[PDB]
């Protein structure tokens, strides 16, 4: 009924953010909407000031994220976390001019042993088409990463392309099956939702608005 | 000339399970208030269709599927030498009503019969069409003018010319509707059957047997009445306008198959490879089944087979004399039986009967 | 009320002869024609006429086999365990129209068809819940069976 | 060169303690309105399989089980000198679809037939893949390319090539599906076993029937093309050898301790073998249940012969055919080469119907 | 918390003809519980919450008069609510006052049957979510308000 694009986000370390104005940079357990929009953005070489392109992207695309557990030699490996005592010396003291602090400190959280399968699709008011997105994910223009730039991908961003009625149905065709799914679209049997502050307010730089995921447990 | 060929068959099977339902139970049916074991028409049709005798004497069966991707690849591999690949792909797309990417899962909306020869011919027409910058809708308009030249392709798809086809999309939705020429009934036993039940196990060669739980498989034996008829006019039409001779040919092959072919279900383990004990073929203006001969369930004496055949004969007398049926009739029977009314030509062998059919019931 | 897990445990530990002898019935009331039945269900209050019909149903289903119905306790989180309809739907072996024709099937037609479904699906389920359902077995418990089946099938897809 | 070979057998043995159901009763079946005693084809097959004749003339029989742990132990003991334990475990794991640890119990989905020679071959391919840096996925992929190489190992598991195998998990789902070559029916008596008597009317009047013996019709056919394929492409000669051992076993074996009633005197009661293009069974010769004369055997042979004549003539069967029966019944008219002993029949099968 | 009426409406409008056909065969609201297609229809709309079941059963039942028997129309921006059921029934010109009389005096179940007949007969144009609220409560007050709206409408128009 609808055509989906299927991506895999997998690497030794990932980081998907939560509200902070502080030096500790938190992570949640799966990709944020903002972040996925950012990933696609990087693929479609969109500069940071290009509010038109950013808005087009945001209004065109929607995501569903599945949390894939890792299995090594027939054993399950749970997603764990990591805190990096991250230091900066010679950091700007102010936005104007060149005075700087001897040392500042930050704490940054990462996800270890995490892997995701993402399904994205187009909205009825789409400015784009899926062929574009596929081409981009296969040949990105800006460097693609998993949250932070220090976080490479260990598997091609492109997984596949297909067609179904649910996101759930779409994702069924792609191993590993069995993980939880967080979708921007409702799936009939399922009633639980999960609140986040993912949604980028493109008109207002680096500020995010509340939204809700639909949860499809496995 | 009579338009309808009636085929009646009496075939007795040894213990078996030739057709079952969603829960592994023999298909039955109630007739005359008693339970008969039943073999569905579909099961028969497909048994004939995929049979060796069909492959040798009739041709290639159609290819029924819903997976347009797999079908695509098949078409490429089998037609690639005669057509360019996206001629092929575009043909498949036009006929199906679905976009043929090189995605490797593309489903039609239902399982449908595909005849490769038909597809070939369409490929020609569309190659022709785009050498001529001709529009798809216009091509539709053209091909609709002469449907006979489309039906002529069903000589490489006789099963469909016999059993009809309907699609729900693509150009087939206006080009592919075939009204089947052969009407066939579910086979039912001429007598009541209470099925038997096999209580089975599976020995585990590595554990001490001990107490076990036993499975159960319903099974029975029985004398089945097969009926089918062929609308010669309709078959001729469905074959692009073939002669009555070719129709009588196919009809003959159907008689053979309906007298010899048995569904493959559970045969490796019950092996009821039985040949028919009676076959009667009757030409007519209005088709008519003889099922009512067994409305009063046949009761057994020295078996079910003899009484069944005599039942069939007596009813045939009644109906023939009653409705005034002056049509060619011939009967083949492995038993020497009480004499059916003499206006029916006895045949000592099946091939003699078949030659009698090929020759329009005069030989 | 009737102790369920007790009856289950008794059925699991019944002797295979009695067990096979019980399985052989083709209608719940035929259990009345069998001694092993009475010895089985007497500790659970067969002697009280209020509980009789119920027991007849329960055992009948159990008679599908010694290990056709697999009990599984409810998770402590969940308020109730896996009901019958969910189990059947989860089997993947049952067709919707079997369930539909089950709930529209007359006293008696009804239990026979259910047992056929049970053997075919070999369901894992919370047994005492099934037992309750069988204790009452009226229009709304049937309709609830259909509900759970349909809704689970839709959920899972 | 006909593709099917049909085996028709009349065998005379006890009608009791052969094949019972869940309730201590001998299996039976209704045919033509009368109750016949039945031996079930599973029982026949497994009786042949585990028979000594099979062990001495066909080979070792398949190892059918559902217990993967114990199969693990068996495969370790029996292959442990030829591969490292880890390669064995890997192989069983890839074929079954389950994890092979050292746990006490590991169950497959169903009781499956296993050939140890086949498993060994797979171990070879696995170890070779390990040395060749192949992941399991392209391993499966390349194995899919040459299946006959896998079927060659069924020459050590002929029962499987004969009666088939399905798998529900593991690599066996795509490499292990075997479509059986031999079709076999349930043995049914040609006659009614219940005494043909109304005891009420009988007490006023105060052929002869047998009771401690009964005549069974056994049918089987073998699809030679199929057997050749399942055996990894073996010759029609090897086919015919196996088919011959099946004619023997079918003609002689009785499940359990019991044996043919006349075991010590003749080698077989009646056997006919017939090549053809389409298999066809002769059971309908007994739809009308046979009535006794001097027992049931030669009226049964008479029925068999009369029906063979009528069917052969009617449907035009001019394939090769041979028959062994030392009863003087009215002869079978068609061109059916009579055979003085059983062995001569067996050699006639071994020679594709000409010797 | 509250039941989405418009969603259910559109859902019913876009339903496949077979399912609609299956639902159109009930002759009584509770029979909807015998029908798979129903549960599939109302699952998204909170069927699983016992609070909303009776309500939903009525809604669907009335909708089950036909695929477009109940024509929804939005209210005008000016007025606070749209067209009431009574008013629409009166506006149709096909409904006789005594019908409404016997409607509001009918026993449970029977009233819904009668109502559905009136809806097939009238093909009313009305504010559906309004009617939905009405069905959600459906008591003395609502029945009375129905007849009143009918009477006053028929009076002026």
């Amino acid at each position: 009924m609808r055509s989906y694009l299927i991506l895999r986000l997998a690497g030794p370390m990932q980081a998907w953010g939560q509200p902070t104005f502080e030096g500790t940079r938190p992570t949640g357990r799966f990709p944020t909407r903002s972040g996925l929009l950012g990933l696609l953005g990087a693929c479609l070489g969109i500069q940071r000031d290009d509010t038109s392109s950013l808005q087009a992207l945001s209004e065109s695309v929607q995501f569903a994220v599945r949390c894939d557990e890792l299995i090594l030699d027939d054993r399950r490996v749970s997603v764990t976390g990591l805190r990096d005592y991250h230091t900066v010396l010679g950091a700007r003291e102010d936005y104007r001019g060149l005075k700087s602090h001897e040392t500042i400190q930050t704490w940054r959280e990462y996800l270890c042993d995490a892997s995701f399968t993402v399904a994205l699709w187009l909205t009825p008011h789409a400015t784009m088409v899926i062929s574009e997105l596929e081409k981009a994910v296969l040949k990105p223009r800006y460097t693609p990463y998993l949250g932070r730039r220090s976080c490479p991908l260990t598997h091609p961003l492109f997984l596949g392309t297909c067609q179904a009625s649910d996101p759930q149905k779409a994702l069924l065709n792609y191993e590993p099956v069995g993980g939880d799914i967080y979708s921007e679209e409702s799936v009939t049997g399922h009633h639980l939702k999960f609140t986040a502050r993912d949604e980028p307010m493109i008109t207002l730089p680096r500020q995010f608005a509340s939204r809700e995921w639909y949860v499809i447990k496995g | 000339m009579s338009n309808f060929i009636n085929i009646h068959v009496l075939i007795s099977h040894s213990p078996s399970c030739l057709n079952r339902d969603d829960m592994n139970m023999q298909k039955d049916a109630i007739f005359g208030g008693k339970r008969r074991v039943r073999i569905s028409s579909q099961s028969l049709k497909r048994a004939m269709r995929k049979s060796g005798y069909y492959a040798q004497n009739i041709g290639e069966s159609s290819l029924r599927t819903i997976h347009l991707a797999q079908l695509r690849d098949v078409l490429r591999q089998k037609l690639g030498e005669r057509f360019d690949q996206k001629i092929i792909d575009k043909t498949l797309a036009l006929l199906s009503g679905k976009s043929v990417d090189e995605a490797e899962k593309i489903s039609a909306d239902a399982v449908t019969p595909w005849v490769v020869g038909e597809i070939a011919w369409f490929c020609e027409q569309v190659a022709k069409a785009e050498a001529d910058n001709l529009d798809d809708k216009k091509l539709l308009k053209v091909l609709k003018e002469d449907i006979a030249a489309i039906r002529v392709n069903l000589q490489q798809g006789v099963d469909i010319a016999l059993s009809g086809r309907m699609a729900t999309s693509g150009m087939m939705t206006e080009l592919g509707k075939v009204d089947g020429a052969m009407s066939i009934a579910h086979a039912i036993t001429t007598h009541q059957v209470d099925s038997d039940i096999d209580w089975f196990t599976a020995v585990d060669d590595l554990q001490e047997q001990g107490s076990a739980h036993l499975g159960t498989q319903e099974f029975s034996s029985g004398v089945f009445y097969r009926y089918a008829n062929i609308n010669l006019a309709q078959l001729q039409e469905n074959l692009g306008g073939a002669s009555r001779e070719q129709a009588l040919e196919i009809a003959t092959h159907v008689v053979h198959m309906l007298a010899t072919e048995v569904p493959g279900a559970k045969q490796r383990t019950y092996a009821a490879f039985n040949p028919a004990d009676m076959v009667m073929v009757n030409f007519s203006d209005m088709p008519l089944s003889m099922a009512n001969a067994f409305e009063k369930a046949v009761k057994a004496k020295d078996g079910f087979l003899q009484p069944s055949i005599q039942a069939f004969n007596q009813y045939w007398d009644r109906v023939a004399n009653g409705y005034g049926l002056n049509g060619a009739a011939a009967q083949f029977s492995l038993s020497d039986v009480d004499p059916i009314t003499a206006q029916v030509k006895q045949m000592p062998t099946l091939e003699q009967l078949k030659s009698w059919v090929r020759n329009n019931g005069e030989a | 009320e009737i102790d369920a897990m007790a009856l289950y445990r008794a059925w699991q530990q019944l002797d295979n002869g009695s067990c096979a002898q019980i399985r052989r019935v083709s209608e719940p009331d035929e259990l009345r024609d069998i001694p092993a039945f009475y010895r089985l269900v007497q500790p659970f209050g067969w002697e009280n006429p209020r509980h009789q019909q119920a027991l007849l149903r329960m055992v009948f289903c159990l008679s599908a086999g010694k290990n056709v119905i697999r009990h599984q306790d409810k998770k402590s989180e969940q308020t109730t365990g896996i009901s019958l309809g969910r189990a059947l739907a989860n089997s993947g072996r049952i067709n919707e129209r079997r369930i539909f024709q089950l709930i529209r099937a007359d006293r008696t037609a009804d239990m026979v068809q259910l047992r056929r479904l049970l053997t075919h699906a070999e369901p894992v389920l919370d047994w005492p819940l099934m037992a309750r359902m069988l204790t009452w077995w009226g229009k709304r418990e049937r309709q609830q069976l259909l509900e759970d089946f349909v809704l689970t099938t839709n959920k899972n897809a």
